[PDB]
């Protein structure tokens, strides 16, 4: 195709640097007198700041004198001022000017950190300055004179200079001479000068200045520049439609701080000039210039030397960069900018009948905000003259407005938008409806996902001024439209109240029910039955049910089928979709249980169908609620029978540890745990009583004798279904309440024993006064901070918008049920659900896929994943994305509101960011087999010894758990060394122990048998003679490589195995000997003489999940203590003892072989240096870091265990997200990749991952050879990677401006004013949704023609 | 238009209240500050197409 | 009144352009253009064209 060559929309912004003479395009005047007034006549001087020639028309199009008046002599110059007389919009455009006669220079590039002029001559600040400041003569092309090509001079000196060299040789001071010594510089000389030193000195202290010198040499190449024009020259002034000028009933003036410092400039601009029509020397020209100097600076941001004041008064000027930065980055447009039109604040309640896809507004409240489309309608339709008649209307209360107001409101697509949410779900659409009342009712089944009740909560509701904002409001804005959550499957319209409870009430199960025994064949009249209320709502009755499931292709096919259920779920069934299959809702009804029903009724049939559902069932819901009034106050709470005598046992029984303790048996200490501990177990009885009590005491006889039903106790009710307050402080309500934390720290020794149905003895309830205390605080400051994280989460992945349709990766990451200890923990359905397949996924057969690569990973999908044996799906995310500066359709899914294709600048990372600090404001003996299978082992070193067991010479023995169908159940850590009693394929019974390890016991086992014979291992100088007095098998304990001899500390203990007759024995395995070294303080287990087999004992080697931790995990922070991984794999020994840090030689058989780590001897060594550890394997043992994992170990490994660890948190949160998000974050934490191999860019040079990607796509090709450049991926922190930032202008809004500035200034790296952010502070289109529209056609607009 | 410009809520105003249900941008002021501001220094500012 | 436009959303899948589409026209039944066709009840013109949309006559 082809696009409009006409203009249609702005397009982008580029910022390089640009020639004087560019400048002086738009001066139209050269201002001469600096006195802005008249002195006498309360008037504007002409010729000055406000003169009519040189900016513009007083008035519009009228003159000061009043002369010219009428339109048609809109251009007409007066033959003395030439003033063509225009708009006063124009006098904002109209640029003045002021001819300099001080050669300037940019205080900028000179003085801010980024000294680019000063490495660029290859020379300091100082003497830069120096000259700079009018006190060097510096040497301008010299040759062989005295002097170098960049090098000052005094008063003295130059005079000398001269009398020595007076033949070419010619030196000025200040920007006369730089401009000159620029005017010089050849620069792709001066390049290629610096390619000699790139060859030569590879030295960081002038290879570093080379790339940084170079890179702001090529970025000039790459522009076109000339630092001849780094020589400031043109003042432009700016518009008086920038500094007004008005005159006060008294005489005064309320003139501008710049009218005053274009005064300043413009007076002593004559002045130089008239040191020049005198003719004065250079030390005094130039002493103006000085004077000059400052003028230019004082008037753009004074650059850094005092923020020039006015007279008189005490007050920094404002400045034209102070008119641009100010609060929050930039000033105006972000922070506090402009007094939000059309929208207010409000307070929620009740109103029931309010339908689920409309909300209500008051009548009046609704008035005010919607009053600007009231007159558009009533002079549309034929009511209205003017808007000032309209105005009188609604100022009458005019029946005619009140039938239009009907009309404009009881459809209008509006915004309910929260303020604080610190989630995109938290902004949704609803329909305002004529409500008599005083605050916003809203539909209770939406509640569940703005998290709140009908209270207090406060909400604005913005009113969408044009359709677009209409047109998304009800389409992917409203609450009807999109009952999903970008976490994974979270149905947004869920019974969370008591009018779920009130379901309970429908489907409840008691046997005392009048209709019970009595057969149905109509769900209709049995709502009818009880609309008169004659057969119990709990009656057992045979109902005849039609059950439809789709299983066909655009068919659902139905069946007969005779069921027995209550009344209560036969008057349910009525309003239920066909899509929605029997099954879901025969059961025992619960808060998630009746969420997932209305959740498969979507993801199998569709969203209208469940629209309609949810508001029916709301009704009916509340009936039963009522009918269930859940009374309390003393009267409803009970004790148990067996509390009160539970604790009287445990009452005599503490006071026979006391006791106890008169006599001796136990100790203080232990006294205090020990009563503890069966205080606590008289915790768990008073548990083992109130709740069979309270769950089926209540009895009724009805056709039979006394059937036992569900307690009808509303406590039972509230631990079934669940509407708000958890049932374990209930049960510490009608129970002791057990410990609380003490005035010091830890857990009380004298526990509480009585109960909240009474009430309880001051004293122990002022040591829980101290719990309050706790409590309250610990929210209270935490919710602040916790915003403040996720502030620099989306200060960090903001530039992350999906921009592609198809990457090029056929990577992606491992998503496993990450099944630990038990049964799985974090299934595989809620971390694949709503993403792309990253490669064809298997069945528990082969060549037969289950889960093509390219797939729309949904319900059905997912109901594959938990069908079949499969254990492994890659699914690709983010952190693999192949896509350049974005993310790609086909990497992320589709995960949106809606259910279907992402779209396409959808930005992700922003909403991933707001999705993980989310729960962020929610952060403050033997392996027995439980299942009944075949046991397996999976990756192990194990060994046979006597007697026939199997112990294990290997660490990471991960015993993975077999069904009857293949599907992975359990999945233990065991430990070293377990002596492992049932085989690799065994059946064992659920009870039975199959893997007995020891903690306690970590011994060195060998593998070789024979007879043991300590070799290099010396009777008092490695190993000491302390013979245990029981055993008589004598042992010889190895004391620690830092206490032996001197000669004896660089000896390794060595374990040397013979066999029957006499002969060193190899490894079996190895091609070493049987040299089992024992490290320190490990004591063995036989001495010379003892017959060992195959695995035995013979050396016996001995032994927070809160924010800050996630806080350690955003901000790179080395923790405590880093594990001590093996950067590499092989044998093992130490090396270099006692002198400083231990020296622990790794060395492999055909890698980097003389590889030795500093590794502190004084931490945990538990390293086995007798078996060939792994790159990989525990040197010591505890927390990993990040950093780690990521570089030694694989990208994979550690994003893989970040989102395992992070989960973990989670774990404690019971959380699951989708991780595509937490990936984000990480993505973000690695843009810089540091460019490793010498190449293009450089040696050392960190860039955009995405650059580097296309960088050695061309490259590797042709022109070259093997020059590419390898790339590495490093892993960083939030707080640094948001400080990583390639765009000025968003940086400029929140963090560091000028720095930021100037850092890309300086190389001229023209943005075109692309992103979020950047198109926020100036007030366009960012390239999302119908922007990238614009964008996609102006990205074959941009750069083309 | 509905929270930066000062012009633009009123070049917008003036219009809704005789209704059309679509809007224009126009010109920030704000983006007219730092642009001449950058003009004093040497910069270009290049629409074009 | 609308509970559900999900048909809207199927018949121009956009959803962005869409609002373009409806721009235009929401201009000609202001604009002189040309008169609303559906003999219009209450409902602004933005929701008559929602309506538009899921009869997809005019798009």
């Amino acid at each position: 195709l082809k696009a409009q060559t006409k203009t249609e929309e702005f397009d982008a912004i580029k910022i390089a640097l640009a020639s004087p003479d560019m400048i002086r395009s738009w001066s139209f005047g050269e201002v001469k007198k600096p006195e802005t007034i008249n002195y006498r006549t309360f008037k504007p001087e002409r010729d000055g700041l406000f003169c009519a020639r040189i900016f513009g028309p007083v008035k519009d199009y009228e003159c000061l004198c009043g002369k010219y008046k009428r339109l048609k002599h809109r251009g007409v110059i007066c033959e003395k001022c030439g003033v063509e007389v225009t708009q006063t919009k124009v006098r904002r455009e109209r640029m003045g000017h002021i001819e300099l006669a001080s050669p300037t220079a940019h205080i900028w590039f000179l003085k801010s950190l980024p000294s680019r002029i000063g490495l660029l001559l290859d020379m300091p600040l100082r003497d830069i300055e120096r000259v700079l400041y009018f006190e060097s003569y510096v040497v301008i092309e010299g040759g062989m004179t005295n002097l170098e090509r960049q090098q000052i001079l005094t008063e003295e000196q130059y005079l000398d200079a001269l009398e020595e060299f007076g033949d070419e040789f010619d030196a000025k001071m200040g920007a006369e001479a730089i401009q000159a010594l620029l005017k010089s510089m050849d620069l792709e000389q001066e390049c290629e000068q610096l390619r000699e030193e790139l060859n030569e000195t590879n030295s960081e202290t002038k290879r570093k200045k080379l790339t940084k010198r170079i890179k702001l040499l090529e970025a000039f190449v790459q522009s076109g520049n000339k630092p001849e024009w780094m020589i400031l020259t043109v003042l432009p002034v700016l518009p008086p439609d920038l500094r007004p000028l008005v005159p006060l009933d008294g005489g005064r003036f309320a003139t501008s701080d710049l009218n005053d410092l274009y005064r300043r400039v413009i007076n002593r601009n004559n002045r130089l000039k008239r040191l020049l029509d005198l003719a004065a020397p250079d030390i005094i020209v130039r002493n103006e210039k000085r004077m000059l100097q400052e003028a230019v600076d004082a008037l753009l941001d004074n650059g850094r030397r005092g923020r020039a004041i006015t007279g008189s008064n005490k007050r920094p000027l404002k400045s034209l960069a102070d008119m641009i930065k100010g609060k929050q980055g930039r000033f105006r447009q972000n922070l506090l900018g402009k007094r939000v039109d059309y929208s207010g604040r409000s307070v929620i309640t009740v109103g029931p009948y309010l339908r689920l896809h409309q909300c209500g507004l008051p009548k009046k409240m609704a008035l005010e905000l919607f009053k600007p489309f009231i007159y558009g309608k009533l002079e549309l339709r034929g009511l209205a003259t003017t808007i000032k008649a309209a105005k009188k209307m609604v100022e009458r209360e005019e029946a005619v407005v009140w039938d239009i107001l009907d009309e404009v409101i009881r459809e209008h697509p509006v915004l309910l938008n929260r303020a604080p949410t610190l989630h995109r779900l938290g902004i949704q659409a609803f329909e305002p409806v004529l409500i008599e009342g005083k605050a916003i009712q809203l539909h209770p089944l939406v509640c569940a996902a703005y998290n709140a009740d009908f209270d207090g909560d406060q909400m604005a509701v913005h009113v969408p001024l044009t359709l677009e904002a209409q047109l998304e409001a009800r389409a992917l804005m409203m609450s009807t439209n999109n009952i999903l959550s970008p976490a994974n499957g979270e149905p947004i319209i869920v019974p969370s109240q008591d009018v779920v409870l009130g379901l309970y009430y429908m489907t409840r199960d008691c046997v005392n029910a009048k209709g019970e025994g009595m057969v149905l064949t109509g769900p209709k009249e049995a709502e009818r039955l009880y609309r008169s209320g004659l057969a119990s709502l709990h009656a057992r009755v045979k109902v005849r049910i039609t059950e439809y499931e789709k299983d066909a292709n655009g068919e659902l096919v139905a069946k007969t089928s005779l069921k027995d259920t209550t009344v209560g779920r036969a008057i349910l069934w009525m309003i239920v979709p066909k899509g929605l299959p029997y099954s879901i809702v025969n059961q025992a009804l619960g808060k998630k249980a009746i969420s997932k029903m209305l959740n498969t009724c979507y993801r199998i049939l569709g969203l209208k169908p469940t629209v309609i559902f949810a508001d029916q069932i709301m009704y009916t819901g509340f009936a039963y609620a009522a009918r269930s009034g859940a009374s309390v106050g003393i009267d409803d709470m009970v004790i148990p029978e067996k509390k009160h005598e539970i604790i009287s046992e445990a009452e005599a029984e503490v006071a026979e540890i006391q006791e106890q303790f008169q006599s001796g048996l136990v100790t203080a200490g232990e006294r205090y745990n020990k009563v503890i501990d069966i205080w606590a177990a008289a915790n768990d009885r008073v548990s083992k009583a109130m709740m069979d009590n309270l769950q089926t005491e209540t009895v009724i006889n009805r056709d039979g004798q006394e059937e036992k039903q569900v307690s009808f106790n509303s406590i039972y009710m509230m631990a079934d279904s669940g509407a708000r307050g958890s049932a374990a402080q209930i049960r510490q309500l009608a129970g002791m309440r057990g410990l609380m934390a003490k005035p010091d720290g830890s857990i009380i020794e004298t526990p509480i024993t009585a109960n909240f149905r009474e009430g309880l003895n001051v004293l122990q309830y002022f040591i829980s006064t101290h719990g309050a205390r706790k409590g309250l605080a610990d929210t209270a400051l935490k919710t602040a901070n916790s915003g403040y994280l996720t502030r620099r989460l989306v200060d960090v992945a903001q530039d992350l918008v999906v921009t592609e349709d198809d990457c090029g990766t056929h990577e992606g990451i491992m998503m496993t049920p990450v099944i630990e200890g038990g049964d799985v923990k974090e299934p595989l359905r809620d971390r694949v659900l709503g993403r792309v397949t990253a490669e064809d996924v298997l069945k528990p057969g082969t060549a037969d896929i289950l889960v093509p690569r390219n797939t729309l990973l949904h319900e059905q999908w997912c109901d594959l994943l938990e069908e079949n044996s499969v254990d492994a799906v890659k699914v690709r995310s983010v952190v693999s994305c192949d896509t350049d500066f974005g993310v790609c359709a086909h990497c992320y899914g589709r995960d949106l509101a809606r259910g279907h294709i992402i779209n396409k600048g959808e930005a992700i990372g922003v909403i991933a960011a707001q999705s993980i600090g989310e729960p962020g404001t929610q952060l403050t003996s033997s392996i027995q087999v439980k299942n009944k299978g075949s046991i397996k082992l999976s990756n192990v070193k194990s060994v046979v010894n006597s007697s026939g067991k199997l112990v294990i010479t290997s660490r990471n023995t991960e015993l993975k758990l077999i069904d009857e169908f293949g599907r992975t159940k359990e999945s233990y850590k065991v430990p070293y060394g377990a002596v492992l009693a049932k085989g690799d394929g065994e059946q064992v019974a659920g009870g039975e122990t199959v893997a007995n390890w020891d903690p306690h016991t970590m011994p060195v086992i060998t593998e070789v048998s024979g007879f043991v014979r300590f070799t290099d291992m010396i009777d008092g100088q490695t190993i000491t003679r302390q013979t245990d007095e029981l055993t008589g098998l004598s042992s010889l304990v190895v004391l620690d490589s830092a206490e032996r001899t001197a000669g004896g500390k660089d000896l390794r203990p060595a374990l040397k195995i013979v066999d029957a007759q006499g002969n060193d024995v190899l490894i079996p395995g190895t091609d070493m000997p049987a040299q089992y070294f024992l490290p320190g303080k490990a004591i063995v287990q036989l001495e010379d003489g003892v017959q060992i087999s195959s695995g035995d004992t013979l050396a016996r080697i001995p032994q927070t999940g809160g924010l800050p931790r996630v806080a350690d995990l955003f901000e790179a922070r080395r923790p405590k203590e880093p594990a001590i991984l093996a950067e590499i794999s092989g044998i093992v020994s130490f090396g270099k003892e006692t002198k400083g840090k231990r020296r622990l030689v790794i060395t492999p058989v055909d890698g980097s072989d003389p590889y030795e780590e500093m590794i502190p001897k004084w931490r945990q060594l538990n390293v086995f240096e007798g078996e060939r550890v792994e790159r990989g394997d525990v040197i010591s043992d505890g927390p990993e870091a990040p950093h780690d994992i990521l570089r030694l170990r694989g990208v994979h490994a550690v994003t893989r265990y970040i989102v395992n660890e992070v989960q973990d948190v989670y774990r404690l949160q019971g959380v699951k997200i989708n991780d595509k998000h937490i990936e984000v974050i990480v993505r973000q934490m690695l843009r810089k990749a540091t460019i490793v191999n010498a190449g293009s860019s450089d040696f050392l040079e960190g860039e955009q991952v995405e650059y580097s990607r296309v960088k050695i796509a061309n490259r590797e090709l042709e022109a070259n050879g093997k020059v590419g450049a390898t790339y590495s991926r490093d892993l960083l922190g939030i707080t640094k990677a948001s400080l990583a930032t390639e765009s000025f202008i968003s940086a400029a809004s929140f963090q560091e401006t000028t720095r930021v500035l100037t850092e890309a200034a300086v190389a001229g790296k023209r943005d075109e004013l692309r992103g979020l952010k950047e198109n926020v502070i100036v007030g366009r289109l960012i390239p999302a949704g119908t922007g990238y529209a614009y964008h996609q056609d102006r990205m074959r607009r941009r750069a083309a023609g | 238009v509905k929270s930066d410009d000062v012009n633009g809520r009123t070049k917008m105003y003036k219009n809704i209240v005789d209704g059309n249900h679509q809007m224009e941008p126009g010109m920030p002021e704000s983006f007219n500050v730092l642009l001449k501001e950058i003009r004093s220094l040497g910069i270009n500012i290049e629409l074009e197409d | 009144a609308r509970v559900t436009v999900q048909d809207a959303v199927e018949k121009i899948g956009n959803r962005f352009d869409l609002v373009l589409v409806a721009a235009r026209r929401a201009r000609q039944m202001q604009v002189g253009g040309k008169d609303p066709l559906v003999p219009e009840e209450n409902d602004k013109t933005t929701v008559i064209a929602l309506r538009e949309i899921e009869e997809g006559l005019i798009n």
